[PDB]
């Protein structure tokens, strides 16, 4: 899924 | 004059009872401290003058030395943390935030420089500046019509200042003091300045580094058609923090990072995957991941605007870190992606650039380009075109690489390599 | 970026 920094 | 002095020359001049012999000493100091080779900061805060600037900043009837402490202290604030925790010992907080509203814009300039150093310095000396009642006199010297009736140098130094506030993580800043700042933010993330601009877009990417709260504060007050046209500059320095944020907002929910591609965002990229700096094409690719990542619309906008061939590319040939963001890019993309989409970035040539990076000594690359290889065969195994693959991974000598995989030192990576090739070879 | 020192 979405990876944040 | 002033020029060349030592520190025991100025502590005489300062510990004199002469206003004149004070002030005179002040500027050989702030001239000591400003001189670009090793300036003798630590000199000077264990000669115990600090104190002494900061009353000299609430000396009214002598502007000249509210000027000299004020540009004397922020130097030694621009230095290391110890240094910066000096200033803040010297209780020169509340004495800057007075300053701010000093009738000489040059003073009144310093104290805004000051503030952004001590800010900068991490997250408890921005909460101390903000909890000393910074924010209001700083928002208070941009509240005027036409933000270009101020000076560049001066408006320049407000939007640097502001972006501090914005900055740091363990914690973020406080939510009221970010919803206090952010309508002036917008307004200088407009103005026609590039220095402006660029330090706008790093606070604008500091805020929404982190919850989806806090992106969603940031995208509600529109600010990504502006963001995206930001995206587009010519200038890197506008570039780097436009890209930040909008890879931020991307890591959001999938209606936020909507909201990026409806402002027309993945029209830009073309040119972002092929940019000459590393970073950007990093960050770009990076920015990619979590757009497919996204429903099965948004990886068909993606499709659409050609960036297929362009993700190709950057796995065919880049620095490894965007290589590595480019394999997370195409196993997001055939995670959630259907049949059609991953049949055609089959199509677009992604089995060679995929099975050359099976090479690679990074564990974590190997885990993803297996997966994605999964993701793939159950797209071929969906139209019973498993074989095909299967010849097609072995005329490129892909085959040879997962079966050097099956006796590698990583349990995921052994696992999922042996269990393609009695799966499908 | 971080800190900024005058002159």
């Amino acid at each position: 899924g979405k990876r944040k920094r | 004059g002033t020029v060349n002095w030592s520190v025991e020359d100025i502590v005489k001049g300062i510990n004199s009872n002469n206003l004149e012999s004070q002030l005179q000493a002040t500027q050989a100091a702030r001239k000591l401290l400003s001189r670009e080779k090793q300036p003798p900061i630590d000199n000077i805060i264990r000669a115990g003058l600090i104190p002494k600037f900061v009353s000299f900043l609430g000396k009214t009837d002598c502007s000249p030395i509210q000027f000299e402490s004020a540009w004397a202290l922020t130097n030694i604030a621009s230095g290391t943390s110890e240094q910066t925790k000096a200033v803040v010992d010297g209780g020169a907080i509340p004495a800057f935030i007075s300053l701010l509203a000093s009738p000489h814009a040059h003073i009144s300039e310093q104290a805004v420089w000051a503030l952004g150093n001590i800010a900068g310095d991490g997250s408890a000396f921005r909460d101390l500046v903000i909890k000393h009642g910074a924010i209001d006199p700083l928002l208070a010297l941009l509240a005027v019509p036409d933000l270009s009736t101020l000076a560049c140098g001066y408006l320049r130094n407000l939007t640097w200042t502001l972006s501090n506030l914005c900055r740091n993580k363990n914690p973020a800043p406080p939510l009221d003091a970010v919803e206090q700042i952010l309508p002036t933010l917008v307004r200088l993330l407009h103005h026609n300045d590039p220095e402006v601009l660029a330090d706008s877009c790093w606070a604008i990417s500091y805020l929404t580094d982190g919850p989806n709260e806090r992106i969603e504060m940031v995208v509600k007050k529109g600010v990504v058609p502006q963001l995206v046209k930001l995206l587009g500059a010519t200038e890197l320095p506008i570039v780097t923090p436009a890209l930040r944020a909008i890879g931020n907002i991307v890591t959001g929910t999938d209606e936020q990072t909507q909201k990026v591609i409806d402002a027309g965002a993945l029209a830009v990229f073309p040119s972002l995957l092929t940019n000459p700096k590393t970073n950007i094409q990093k960050e770009a690719t990076w920015t990619m991941s979590n757009i497919t990542a996204g429903r099965q619309d948004q990886i068909q906008q993606v499709v659409n605007h050609g960036l297929v061939p362009f993700l190709v590319g950057v796995l065919s040939k880049a620095d490894f870190k965007t290589q590595k963001e480019a394999a997370w890019a195409i196993t997001n993309y055939t995670s959630g992606g259907t049949v059609e989409q991953i049949v055609y970035l089959v199509h677009c040539g992604i089995i060679e650039p995929l099975m050359n990076l099976l090479s690679a000594k990074d564990t974590k690359i190997i885990q993803v380009i297996l997966d994605a290889i999964s993701n793939i065969f159950q797209a071929a195994e969906k139209l019973g075109e498993t074989e095909k693959l299967s010849i097609m991974i072995e005329e490129c000598g892909g085959l040879d690489k997962i079966e050097a995989l099956q006796r590698h030192e990583n349990e995921s990576v052994y696992k999922a390599s042996l269990n393609l090739i009695e799966k499908y070879f």
